[PDB]
C-alpha cells in the first residue's frame, strides 16, 4: 500500500508451492503484536507510543499551534 | 618537529568523552545504518521517517526566520512610510493601530497580483489622503 | 531513494511511530493555519489602512 | 565592499556530521558515467581520465543539498547568481582545457579541422575549425546558462502558483458553504493536482539538470581522450 | 578519435603539387609560396601538419575568452569624441621662484 | 599502510589534494578570485540606494551620510587635517572670516 | 581483522581507483575451486606419467 | 640596493596624480616600456639559443632535416647549414632538470639584472626632472615618505583656465 | 518585482567598506616590510615575483594615452549613463 | 619518519663536517662520472649517444626508451670499478637532495631557515655524509627504509589496479606470474615464474609510457626528491641514469662473480641499493645471497648475452615487493568476543524492526505460508 509517495515494502516469497503447502502454521508461537497478520494492515495491533495519544489529538495540537501563531498578536499586540 | 603531519599523533586519551560520544553515535546510527537507508549521492536517504521529520523542521525554522527577520523589514517600512515617514510617528500610534496596519499589509501580500487594485490605486473622487499628505 | 521504512496504513496509525507523530502534528499546523487566515483576514471588523494610498511598493519599485 | 554572509546548509552540515560519522556504502549516483568511461575491454588510457570523479561527486552533493531542498518553502539557493555559476563552470571547464593544452601535443587538435582533404581548406575547413573552437566556449556558456535558467524559471513559477493558491484558498473558501460550492471544489482539486505535478516536475528536473551539467564536462574530457589497445 | 600516425618521408607529396589561391606556385613563382596563405594551408594538409591551422585558432579563442576580453572591456580605449580635449602641455612645471630640494648625493 | 586521506591531517591532505591532485583547478580558482576582487569589489552609493537595501533605502535617516560623516570625522581627527586650508576652501583664511562676518 | 582487504581497498582509492568492480580479475578467478578426489587422481597421474617420460 | 620598494609608492602616487604628468615623464615611461620589451626580446633570444645548443642530435636532425615545407631551396640550404654547424662539434646535451637549469637560470638572471638596472636608470631620470614629479621623487628619497597633494601645496603649474583655485 | 525579490541571500550579517587606495597602500607597506631585509637579495625569484608584475602594470597605466575619458572608478554615482562625473 | 630533537642536534653538530665530506665526494664522483661519460660517448651506440627520440602513440610525448636510450657498458670494468659505481650512485642520491635544498635556499633567500630546521630534524632528506658514526648511519638507513615502506605499496597498487581493471593476461602462465609478482615479502617469489609478467606488461605499458603519478610514486619509493616534480622527463631521466648504473654494476658482478667474494656489509649495501634488503629485517648472508641470486635470475640470461634487462616497471615492482610488508594485525583473538553495538541496546526495536524480525526470523516460513494463503484467498474472492 501507499501513503502519498511512501510505499510499504513487501517481502518476496522464497518457498515454492510444494514446500509452502507442507508448512504448518501455529499462531500460538507468534507475538501478540502480530496475530491474524495482514499484509495490507500489519500495524493494526501495534502499540501506541503514548497511551491515550491519538493521531487526531496530535493533528488538533498542530492546528491549535497554528491558531496561536496567527492570533496571539490579536490579543497581546506589541509596539514597533 | 613542531607539529605532526600524521593523524596518529593523538592529543587526547581514547576514553575522553566516551559516553556522550556513544550516545551521539547511537542517535546517528539507529535510523540511518539500515539496508533500506540507501542514499542517492549522500543527499536523499531511503528512510521515509527522515523526510517526515526533517521537512517540517526545516520549513518551521525557515518560516520563523522569514517572518521575524525578513518580512518584518517590509512591514516596518510600510508602517513608517504610511504614517509619518519616521519611526517616532509610528510609535505615536497605539499597539492596536499597528496591528491593524500590519494585518492590512498581510492582506496586500495575500492579494499580490490576483486581487483588487483599489488597495493601492486611489479611485477618482476618493476622500482618503493622497501621496502628498505628509509633504 | 524511497526504499522502505514504517508506513502507516491510515490516519489512526500515525501515532504508532514518533516520527509520524511529529509529521501529523506538522500537517495539522499546515492545514489549520489556512482556516485561521480565513477567519482573521475576512473578519467583519478588519479595516483597510486609511493611508494605504499615501505609499505603496508599486511606486517604490517603479 | 566586503559582505559577510552564510550559506543555508548549516542544518544539513549538522545532519551530515551526525549521519556520516560512521561509514556507509554508496550504490546510487546521479552521474554514474564518470566512473565507466571505457566500455570495450583491453582499451586503456594513459591520461588521468578518472580525475573528474571526486569533483563530480562533490558538485553533485553540493548542488543537490541546495537545489533539491529549495523546493521547501523559504529555503534559499544562496549561490543563485549568473556570474557565480559562470565562475564555477569557468573553473572546471578551463581547468580541464588547460590540462589538455599543457600537454603540449598539438596533434591533439587535428580533429578541429573538420572534413577531408577533398573540401576546400580555406573556404570550408578553416571556417568549420573557427566554428568548432567557438562552439567549445559556447558549450561552457550554455551549460552555465541552462543551470541558472532552469532553477530561476521553476522557482518563479512555483512562487506565482503558490500565491494564487493562497489567494483562492483564503478568500474564496466560504463558497463551500454557498450554492456555488461545486465550482470552488473543482478549482481546489485542479490546484492540488497542479501542486503535485509541479513538485514532481521540479524534483525530476533538478536531478536531470545536474546530470547534464556533469555530462557536458565529461564530454569535454572525452573529446580529447585517446585509447590504446592492449597487446 | 583514433590514433594519429605521422606520415613517412616517402608518403609526403612534393611541394610543386600544392595549389594556391589561383594555381600552383611552381618554378618562377616559388617565392610567392611564402605569401599565399591558402597554399600554405594546402601544403600543411598534404603533409598531415593540420595542427598548424588548428592550434593558432583555438589558442587565440582562449586568449580572447580569458585575458584580452576583460582587458578590452575594462581598460580598452573607446572611440574618440568629435570635440577632442587635447592637452595644452601647461600642467606639471614648477612655479617661478620655487626652490626644489637637492638631489641625493 | 599509508594513505593520504587516512593518515595525514586535514591541512596536509588539503595541500596535497590541491597541489598533486587538482593543481590546475586551484590555479584557475585563484586567478578568478583575483579577477573578482580586482573588478567586482566596488559599489557606489547610488547603487547601494537602488539595490543595496532589503526593503529600500531609508531616506528619512540617510545612514550613508552618517557613515561618511563618521569616516571623515575619524580621518580628520586622527590625521590632524586642517579643513580650513585654502586648498580645501579655495580662498584665504581672511577671506573666509570676511565671508563668515558677511553671511 | 581482515587487514589485507582493508589495505588493498584504501590503496586503490588513494591512487584514484574509485571503481569497486573488477570483472577481469573475477573472470580469471571465478571458476577456482578445490578439486574432487577423482580430479586429484587424474592430475597426479598426469604428473607421474610426465615424470616417467 | 632595492629600488622597487621605493618606486612602487611613487608609481602609485603618479597614477593617482597623473594629471600633472608632463610630456617628459610620459617619454620616460615610454622608454621604460621599450627597454622592457627589448630585455624580453634579448632574454628570449638567449633562451632559444641555449635550447638549440643543448638539443639532442637526433632532435636537430628531425627538426632541420627533410622534408621541406616550402621547398624553395633557400630553406633547405639554411637548414642544412645550421644542422652541419650544430652537429660538427661536440655539444653537451643534458636532459631533465639539467637542461631546465641551463636554459632558464641564465635567462632569468639576464632579464632580472637588465630590469633592475633599468629601474635604477628610471629613478635617476625622475631625480633629474625639473617637474613636480621630480620634486616628489626627491622628497620621497629625502624624507622616505610620499607627500600627497604636493602639486597643490607648492602650486604646480595649471592651465590658464584652472588657476582660480590658486587664487589665494 | 516582489517574486524577483525572493531570490536573495537570507543570512546577510555585516558589510564593511574600504577604499582601494588605503588597503593597496597597506599591502604595499606589508610587501616592503617583508621584502626589505638584507637576507632576501633583489635577484631572488621571490622578490621579482613580488615586484616586477606590479611595476609592469603601473608602467602600462602611466604610459596610457587614450583619446576617450575613463570615469573615476569610485564615483558617488555610477548609475547615470549621461553623467560620467 | 617524523622529526625529532635528537636528530636535529645530531645534524646540527655534523653540519659542516657533512658539507666538507659531501664536497670531497662531489670531486671524486665528478671524476668517476667524467670517466663513465667519456666511455659512453666514445663506445656508446649511435642511438644512445644521439639521444634518439621515442614518442608515445597517443599524445606523441617524448620519453626515454629502455632499448635505445639505455646501454649497458660490458667493458666498463677496465676503466671503472664496482665500488666506484656504487659511490657514484650514493653520491647521485645525496646530490639530488642537496640540490633541491639549495634551490629552495636560493629561491627563498633567508626565509628557508625554519624550513631548514624542519629539514635537519629528520634524516629522510639529509645526505649520508651527515652521519659520522655507525649508530647515526643506522638511524639514517632506518629513516630511508621507513620512507620506502611508506611509498612502495602505493606504486604497486597503482600498477596492479590499472592493469587488472583495463586488461587481463593472455595465458595461464602470465596469470600465475602476475598474481605471484605482487605477493608480500613474507613469502618467496620464484623469478622464473614471475618473469613473463615483464613481457606481458611490455605489451601493456613500457617504461616510455609511464604515467606521471606512477613515476612520482616510484621516485618516492627510490628516495628521490619529487618537489618540484615538473615534467615527467626529469625524474624519469634520474631513474634511467640510476638504473643504468645499477645494470652496469650488476653485469660487472655477474661476469666477475664479485658478490661471492663481497663482504657482508658491502653485500647488504649492494642489495639495499637494489631495494631488495631492508636493514630492519636483520638479514644474514644466506638471505642476502638468495635475494641477489633471485634478482640476477630475474634479469635473465639475455641481460648477460645482450645487456637487455626486462621491463623496468615490472623490475621496480618486483624489487619493491620486498618493502610490501604483510598488513599489520595486533590484538588477541579474544577481542572478537566483545560487541560493537551495545550502546544501541537501550533504544530497542521499533514497529518496523519488530515486523522485520517477525517476518525474517525463525518463524519466517510460517508467516510466508500464512500470507500467501491469505493473498490467494483474497484474489480468488475478488475473481
Ligand atoms: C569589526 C566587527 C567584527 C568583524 C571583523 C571582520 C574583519 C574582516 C577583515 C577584512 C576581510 C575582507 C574579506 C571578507 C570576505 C567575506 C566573504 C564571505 O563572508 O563569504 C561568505 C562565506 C560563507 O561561507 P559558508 O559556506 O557560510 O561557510 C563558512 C562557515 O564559517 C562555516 O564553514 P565550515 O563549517 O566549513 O567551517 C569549518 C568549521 C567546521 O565546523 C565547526 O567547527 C562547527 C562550528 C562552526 C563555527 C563557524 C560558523 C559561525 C556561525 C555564526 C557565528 C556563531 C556565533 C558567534 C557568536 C558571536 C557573538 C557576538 O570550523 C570552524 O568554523 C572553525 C572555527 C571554530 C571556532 C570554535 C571556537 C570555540 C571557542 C570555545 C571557547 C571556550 C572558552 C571557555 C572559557 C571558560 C572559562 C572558565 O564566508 C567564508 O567562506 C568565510 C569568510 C571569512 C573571511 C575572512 C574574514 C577575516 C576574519 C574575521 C574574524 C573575526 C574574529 C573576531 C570577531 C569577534 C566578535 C565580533
Ligand atoms: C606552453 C603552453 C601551452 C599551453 C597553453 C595554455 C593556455 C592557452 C594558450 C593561449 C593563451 C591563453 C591566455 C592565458 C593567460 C596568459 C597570460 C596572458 O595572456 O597574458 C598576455 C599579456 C598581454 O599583455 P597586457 O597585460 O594585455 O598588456 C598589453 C601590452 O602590450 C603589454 O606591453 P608590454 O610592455 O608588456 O609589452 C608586451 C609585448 C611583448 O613583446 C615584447 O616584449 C617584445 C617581443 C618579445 C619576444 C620574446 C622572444 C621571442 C623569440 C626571440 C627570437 C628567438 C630566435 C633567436 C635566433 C634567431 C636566428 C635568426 O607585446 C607588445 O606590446 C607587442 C609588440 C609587437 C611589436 C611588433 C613590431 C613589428 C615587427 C615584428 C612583428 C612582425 C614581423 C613580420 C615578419 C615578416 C617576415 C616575412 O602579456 C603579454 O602578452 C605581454 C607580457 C608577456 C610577454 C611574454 C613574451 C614571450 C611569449 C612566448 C613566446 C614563445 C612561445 C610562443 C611560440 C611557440 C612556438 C612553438
Ligand atoms: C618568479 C619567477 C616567475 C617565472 C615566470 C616564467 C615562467 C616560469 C619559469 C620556470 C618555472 C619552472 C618550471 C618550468 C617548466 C619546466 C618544464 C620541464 O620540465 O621541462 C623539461 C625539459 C627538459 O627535458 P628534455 O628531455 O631535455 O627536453 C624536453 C623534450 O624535448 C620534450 O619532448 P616533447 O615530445 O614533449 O616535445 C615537445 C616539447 C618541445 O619543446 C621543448 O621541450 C623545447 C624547449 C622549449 C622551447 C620553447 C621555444 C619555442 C620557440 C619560440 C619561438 C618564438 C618566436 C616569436 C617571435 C616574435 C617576433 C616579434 O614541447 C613543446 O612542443 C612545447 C613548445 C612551447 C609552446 C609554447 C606555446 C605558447 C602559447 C602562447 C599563447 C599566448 C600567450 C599570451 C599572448 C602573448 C603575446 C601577446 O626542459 C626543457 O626542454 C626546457 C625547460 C625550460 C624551462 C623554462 C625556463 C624559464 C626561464 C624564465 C626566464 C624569464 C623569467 C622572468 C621573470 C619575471 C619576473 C619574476
Ligand atoms: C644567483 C642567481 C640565482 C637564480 C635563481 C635560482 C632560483 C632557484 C632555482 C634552482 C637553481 C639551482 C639550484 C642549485 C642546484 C645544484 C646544481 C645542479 O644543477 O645540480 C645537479 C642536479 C642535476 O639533476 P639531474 O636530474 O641529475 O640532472 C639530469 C642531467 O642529465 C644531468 O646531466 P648528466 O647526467 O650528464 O650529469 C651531469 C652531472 C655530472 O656531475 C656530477 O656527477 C658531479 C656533481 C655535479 C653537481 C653537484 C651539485 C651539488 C649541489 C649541492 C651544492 C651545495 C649545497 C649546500 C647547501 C648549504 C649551504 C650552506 O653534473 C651536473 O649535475 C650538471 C648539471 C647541469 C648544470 C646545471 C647548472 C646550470 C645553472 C648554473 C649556470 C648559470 C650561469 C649564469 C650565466 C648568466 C649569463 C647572463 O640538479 C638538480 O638536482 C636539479 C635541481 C633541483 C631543484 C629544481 C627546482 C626548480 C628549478 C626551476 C628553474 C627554472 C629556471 C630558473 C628560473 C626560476 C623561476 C621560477
Ligand atoms: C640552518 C639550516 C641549513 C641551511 C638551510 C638549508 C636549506 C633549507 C631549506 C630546504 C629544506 C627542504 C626540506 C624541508 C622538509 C620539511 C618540510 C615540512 O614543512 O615538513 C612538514 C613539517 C613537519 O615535518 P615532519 O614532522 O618531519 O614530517 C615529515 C613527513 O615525512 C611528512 O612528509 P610529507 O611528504 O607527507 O609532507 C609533505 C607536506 C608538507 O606540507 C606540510 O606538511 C604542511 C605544513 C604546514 C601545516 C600547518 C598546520 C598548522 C596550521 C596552524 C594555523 C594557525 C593556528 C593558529 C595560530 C595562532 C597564532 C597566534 O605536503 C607537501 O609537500 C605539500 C607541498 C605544497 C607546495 C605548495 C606550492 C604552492 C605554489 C603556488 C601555485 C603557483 C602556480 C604557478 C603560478 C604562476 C603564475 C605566473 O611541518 C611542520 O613542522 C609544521 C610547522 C608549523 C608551523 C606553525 C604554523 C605556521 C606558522 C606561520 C607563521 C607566520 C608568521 C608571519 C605572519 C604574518 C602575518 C601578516
Ligand atoms: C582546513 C584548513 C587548513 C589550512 C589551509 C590553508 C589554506 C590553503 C588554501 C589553498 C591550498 C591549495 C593551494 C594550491 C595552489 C596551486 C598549486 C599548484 O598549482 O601546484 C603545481 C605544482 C605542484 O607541485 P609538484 O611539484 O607537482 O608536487 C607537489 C607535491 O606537494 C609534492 O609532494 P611529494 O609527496 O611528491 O613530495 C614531498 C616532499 C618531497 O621532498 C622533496 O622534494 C625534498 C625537499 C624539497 C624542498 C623544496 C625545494 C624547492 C626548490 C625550488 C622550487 C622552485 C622555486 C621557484 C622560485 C621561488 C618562487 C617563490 O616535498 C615536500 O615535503 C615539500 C615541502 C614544502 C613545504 C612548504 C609547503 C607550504 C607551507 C607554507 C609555507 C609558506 C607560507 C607563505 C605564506 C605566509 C607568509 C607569512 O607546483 C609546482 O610545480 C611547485 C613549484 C614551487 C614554486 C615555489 C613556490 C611558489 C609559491 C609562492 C611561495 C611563497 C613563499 C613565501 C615565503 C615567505 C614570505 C614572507
Ligand atoms: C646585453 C645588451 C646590453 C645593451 C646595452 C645598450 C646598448 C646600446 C643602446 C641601444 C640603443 C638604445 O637606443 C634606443 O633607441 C630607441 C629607439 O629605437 C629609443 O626609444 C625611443 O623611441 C621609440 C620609438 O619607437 C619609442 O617607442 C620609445 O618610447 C622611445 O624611448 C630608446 O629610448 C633608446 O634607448
Amino acid at each position: 500500500y501507499n501513503m502519498l509517495v511512501f510505499r510499504d515494502p513487501k517481502r518476496r516469497p522464497q518457498l515454492s508451492e510444494e514446500e509452502r503447502a507442507k508448512v504448518v502454521v501455529n499462531q500460538a508461537e507468534w507475538p501478540e503484536e502480530f496475530k491474524d497478520f495482514d499484509p495490507d494492515d500489519p500495524y493494526k495491533n501495534s502499540p501506541e507510543i503514548i497511551k491515550g495519544m491519538s493521531s487526531w489529538n496530535l493533528f488538533l495540537w498542530g492546528v491549535e499551534c497554528a491558531f496561536i501563531y496567527q492570533f496571539y498578536e490579536l490579543v497581546f499586540p506589541k509596539s514597533i | 618537529v613542531l607539529f605532526s603531519t600524521y593523524r596518529s599523533s593523538r592529543l587526547v586519551s581514547k576514553e575522553f568523552l566516551h559516553g556522550p560520544v556513544m550516545r551521539f553515535r547511537a542517535l546517528g546510527e539507529y535510523y540511518f545504518q539500515r539496508a533500506w537507508n540507501g542514499t542517492l549521492n549522500w543527499a536523499l536517504p531511503g528512510e521515509y521517517r527522515l523526510y517526515a521529520v526533517m521537512i517540517p523542521f526545516i520549513y518551521f525554522y525557515h518560516r520563523w526566520h522569514n517572518d521575524h527577520t525578513l518580512d518584518r523589514d517590509h512591514v516596518e517600512k510600510a508602517m513608517i512610510m504610511r504614517w509619518g515617514g519616521t519611526l517616532e510617528d509610528v510609535r505615536k500610534l497605539s499597539a492596536k493601530d499597528q496591528l491593524r496596519v500590519r494585518c492590512f499589509t498581510d492582506i496586500e501580500k495575500l492579494y499580490s497580483a490576483y486581487g483588487p487594485k483599489d488597495t493601492y490605486l486611489q479611485p477618482p473622487g476618493d476622500t482618503l489622503p493622497g501621496k502628498d499628505f505628509y509633504r | 531513494m524511497l526504499l522502505g521504512g514504517f508506513v502507516p496504513r491510515r490516519f489512526s496509525q500515525f501515532n504508532r511511530d514518533p516520527c509520524w507523530m511529529f509529521f501529523i502534528f506538522s500537517v495539522g499546523f499546515w492545514l489549520g493555519e489556512y482556516p485561521a487566515m480565513m477567519i482573521k483576514y475576512n473578519a467583519r471588523d478588519l479595516v483597510y489602512d486609511p493611508h494605504r494610498y499615501v505609499w505603496s511598493h508599486h511606486d517604490d519599485h517603479h | 565592499m566586503f559582505l559577510f554572509f552564510f550559506c543555508d546548509l548549516f542544518w544539513l552540515r549538522l545532519l551530515l556530521c551526525m549521519y556520516y560519522c560512521v561509514w556507509s556504502r554508496l550504490c546510487f549516483i546521479v552521474y554514474f558515467n564518470c566512473l565507466m568511461l571505457i566500455f570495450d575491454f583491453l582499451l586503456f588510457c594513459l591520461f588521468d581520465l578518472y580525475l573528474f570523479v571526486g569533483l563530480c561527486l562533490f558538485l553533485l552533493l553540493w548542488f543537490m543539498l541546495f537545489n533539491l531542498y529549495s523546493l521547501i518553502l523559504y529555503y534559499c539557493i544562496t549561490y543563485l547568481n549568473l556570474y557565480l555559476l559562470f565562475c564555477i563552470v569557468f573553473l572546471l571547464y578551463i581547468a580541464f582545457l588547460f590540462l589538455f593544452c599543457f600537454l603540449c601535443d598539438f596533434f591533439l587538435f587535428n580533429n578541429l579541422l573538420v572534413g577531408d582533404s577533398f573540401m576546400d581548406v580555406f573556404f570550408i575547413r578553416f571556417l568549420l575549425c573557427f566554428l568548432e573552437c567557438f562552439s567549445l566556449l559556447c558549450r561552457c556558456l550554455s551549460t552555465f546558462l541552462r543551470l541558472f535558467c532552469n532553477l530561476l524559471s521553476s522557482h518563479f513559477l512555483l512562487l506565482m502558483f503558490f500565491d494564487f493558491f493562497y489567494f483562492i484558498f483564503v478568500f474564496f473558501f466560504y463558497g463551500v458553504f454557498c450554492y456555488w460550492f461545486i465550482l470552488f471544489i473543482f478549482v481546489f482539486c485542479f490546484c492540488l493536482l497542479f501542486y503535485v505535478f509541479l513538485y514532481l516536475l521540479d524534483l525530476f528536473a533538478a536531478i536531470l539538470q545536474l546530470f547534464i551539467f556533469c555530462n557536458m564536462i565529461l564530454q569535454l574530457i572525452m573529446d580529447f581522450l585517446l585509447f590504446l589497445l592492449f597487446v | 578519435g583514433e590514433l594519429f600516425v605521422r606520415p613517412k618521408l616517402e608518403e609526403i607529396p612534393p611541394a610543386d603539387q600544392c595549389r594556391g589561391f589561383f594555381g600552383p606556385l611552381n618554378d618562377s613563382l616559388k617565392f610567392l609560396r611564402l605569401l599565399d596563405i591558402k597554399w600554405m594551408m594546402n601544403r600543411a594538409v598534404a603533409m598531415r601538419r593540420e595542427y598548424l591551422i588548428a592550434t593558432p585558432t583555438l589558442f587565440t579563442f582562449i586568449w580572447m575568452f580569458t585575458w584580452k576580453g576583460a582587458v578590452i572591456y575594462f581598460w580598452g580605449d573607446r572611440a574618440p569624441p568629435r570635440r577632442m580635449d587635447w592637452n595644452t602641455e601647461e600642467t606639471g612645471r614648477l612655479p617661478l621662484g620655487f626652490k626644489p630640494t637637492p638631489a641625493p648625493l | 599502510v599509508y594513505t593520504r586521506w587516512k593518515c595525514d591531517r586535514l591541512p596536509v591532505f588539503q595541500l596535497k589534494l590541491f597541489t598533486q591532485e587538482y593543481p590546475m583547478h586551484a590555479a584557475v580558482g585563484i586567478f578568478t578570485i583575483i579577477f573578482l576582487w580586482k573588478h567586482m569589489s566596488h559599489c557606489s552609493e547610488e547603487t547601494e540606494r537602488k539595490y543595496g537595501w532589503w526593503a529600500g533605502y531609508p531616506y528619512w535617516r540617510d545612514p550613508i551620510a552618517r557613515r561618511n560623516e563618521t569616516k571623515y570625522k575619524q580621518m580628520i581627527i586622527n590625521n590632524d587635517v586642517d579643513i580650513t586650508h585654502p586648498k580645501w576652501t579655495g580662498c584665504s583664511v581672511e577671506q573666509l572670516e570676511e565671508l563668515s562676518r558677511v553671511v | 581483522w581482515c587487514p589485507e582487504v582493508r589495505d588493498r581497498a584504501e590503496l586503490e582509492v588513494d591512487i584514484t581507483g574509485w571503481q569497486w568492480w573488477s570483472p577481469l580479475e573475477e573472470r580469471r578467478l571465478l571458476p577456482v575451486r578445490l578439486r574432487s578426489v577423482n580430479e586429484v587422481r587424474e592430475i597426479m597421474s598426469k604428473t607421474q606419467a610426465k615424470k616417467s617420460a | 640596493t632595492k629600488y622597487e620598494l621605493k618606486m612602487q609608492y611613487f608609481d602609485e602616487w603618479m597614477i593617482r596624480w597623473r594629471k600633472f604628468q608632463t610630456e617628459s615623464d610620459w617619454e620616460i615611461e615610454k622608454g621604460r616600456q621599450w627597454w622592457r620589451r627589448f630585455n624580453m626580446a634579448v632574454s628570449g633570444a638567449l633562451f632559444c639559443g641555449l635550447v638549440l645548443y643543448t638539443s639532442g642530435t637526433a632532435t636537430l636532425k628531425r627538426q632541420y632535416g627533410l622534408p621541406h615545407f616550402f621547398d624553395i631551396g633557400v630553406d633547405g640550404q639554411a637548414k642544412e647549414t645550421m644542422l652541419k654547424t650544430l652537429t660538427s662539434r661536440w655539444r653537451y646535451t643534458p636532459q631533465g632538470y639539467g637542461r631546465v637549469l641551463i636554459t632558464g637560470v641564465p635567462t632569468y638572471i639576464l632579464f632580472v639584472t637588465l630590469e633592475h638596472y633599468r629601474e635604477r636608470r628610471r629613478m635617476q631620470q625622475y631625480l633629474q626632472q625639473n617637474t613636480v614629479f621630480g620634486e616628489q621623487m626627491r622628497r620621497l628619497l629625502s624624507t622616505g615618505k610620499i607627500e600627497e597633494y604636493l602639486p597643490v601645496n607648492i602650486k604646480a603649474t595649471l592651465p590658464a583656465s584652472q588657476q582660480a583655485i590658486y587664487n589665494y | 518585482s516582489n517574486p524577483a525579490d525572493h531570490f536573495r541571500p537570507n543570512l546577510k550579517a555585516l558589510t564593511l567598506y574600504a577604499e582601494r587606495q588605503h588597503y593597496v597602500d597597506r599591502w604595499l607597506h606589508v610587501k616592503e616590510r617583508w621584502l626589505a631585509p638584507w637576507y632576501l637579495p633583489w635577484w631572488s625569484p621571490l622578490f621579482q615575483l613580488g615586484t616586477w608584475y606590479s611595476q609592469r602594470s603601473r608602467n602600462l597605466f602611466l604610459v596610457e594615452n587614450h583619446l576617450s575619458y575613463r570615469p573615476y572608478k569610485f564615483r558617488r554615482n555610477d548609475e547615470d549613463r549621461n553623467n560620467p562625473y | 619518519m617524523q622529526g625529532s630533537w635528537s636528530v636535529l642536534k645530531k645534524n646540527c653538530s655534523n653540519f659542516f663536517p657533512g658539507l666538507l665530506a659531501f664536497a670531497q665526494q662531489t670531486q671524486e664522483a665528478y671524476g668517476i662520472w667524467l670517466r663513465i661519460y667519456n666511455r659512453q660517448q666514445k663506445y656508446g651506440p649511435t642511438d644512445f649517444v644521439e639521444q634518439s627520440e621515442t614518442f608515445s602513440p597517443d599524445y606523441h610525448k617524448r620519453f626515454h626508451s629502455q632499448d635505445k636510450n639505455m646501454w649497458v657498458d660490458k667493458e666498463l670494468c677496465t676503466e671503472v670499478s664496482q665500488k666506484e659505481v656504487a659511490r657514484l650512485m650514493t653520491y647521485k642520491l645525496d646530490m639530488w637532495r642537496m640540490a633541491h635544498c639549495a634551490g629552495a635556499l636560493l629561491a627563498t633567500g633567508g626565509y628557508a631557515i625554519p624550513f631548514g630546521l624542519f629539514w635537519l630534524a629528520n634524516d629522510t632528506w639529509v645526505p649520508s655524509s651527515f652521519n659520522l658514526t655507525g649508530e647515526e648511519l643506522r638511524a639514517w638507513r632506518e629513516a630511508q627504509d621507513l620512507y620506502r615502506y611508506r611509498s612502495a605499496p602505493s606504486y604497486l597498487t597503482d600498477t596492479k589496479w590499472h592493469f587488472d581493471f583495463h586488461a587481463y593476461p593472455w595465458n595461464e602462465t602470465q596469470e600465475r606470474a602476475w598474481d605471484d609478482l605482487f605477493e608480500k615479502n613474507d613469502v618467496r617469489r620464484d623469478p622464473k615464474v614471475v618473469r613473463p609478467a615483464a613481457e606481458m606488461y611490455d605489451g601493456f605499458i613500457k617504461f616510455e609510457l609511464i604515467r606521471r603519478k606512477s613515476l612520482r610514486h616510484l621516485c618516492r619509493s627510490m628516495n628521490i626528491p619529487t618537489f618540484p616534480m615538473l615534467a615527467r622527463l626529469c625524474n624519469g631521466t634520474r631513474v634511467r641514469d640510476y638504473w643504468n648504473l645499477a645494470w652496469c654494476e650488476d653485469y660487472m658482478v655477474i661476469t666477475q662473480r664479485l658478490h661471492e667474494s663481497m663482504t657482508d656489509e658491502e653485500l647488504y649495501d649492494y642489495a639495499w641499493r637494489r631495494y631488495l634488503a631492508p636493514y630492519d629485517k636483520n638479514l644474514n648472508r644466506e638471505q642476502l645471497m638468495e635475494r641477489v641470486e633471485d634478482y640476477f635470475e630475474f634479469l635473465g640470461p639475455d641481460f648477460v648475452a645482450h645487456g637487455k634487462a626486462p621491463n623496468l616497471v615490472i623490475l621496480t615492482n618486483y624489487v619493491l615487493g620486498y618493502y610490501n610488508d604483510p598488513a599489520y594485525l595486533e590484538g588477541d583473538i579474544s577481542e572478537l568476543d566483545k560487541n560493537d553495538y551495545d550502546h544501541l541496546a537501550s533504544w530497542g526495536k521499533d514497529a518496523f524492526l519488530r515486523r522485520l524480525e517477525f517476518e525474517n526470523g525463525p518463524l519466517r516460513d510460517q508467516v510466508e505460508a500464512h500470507t500467501q494463503r491469505l493473498l490467494a484467498e483474497r484474489a480468488a474472492i475478488a475473481k
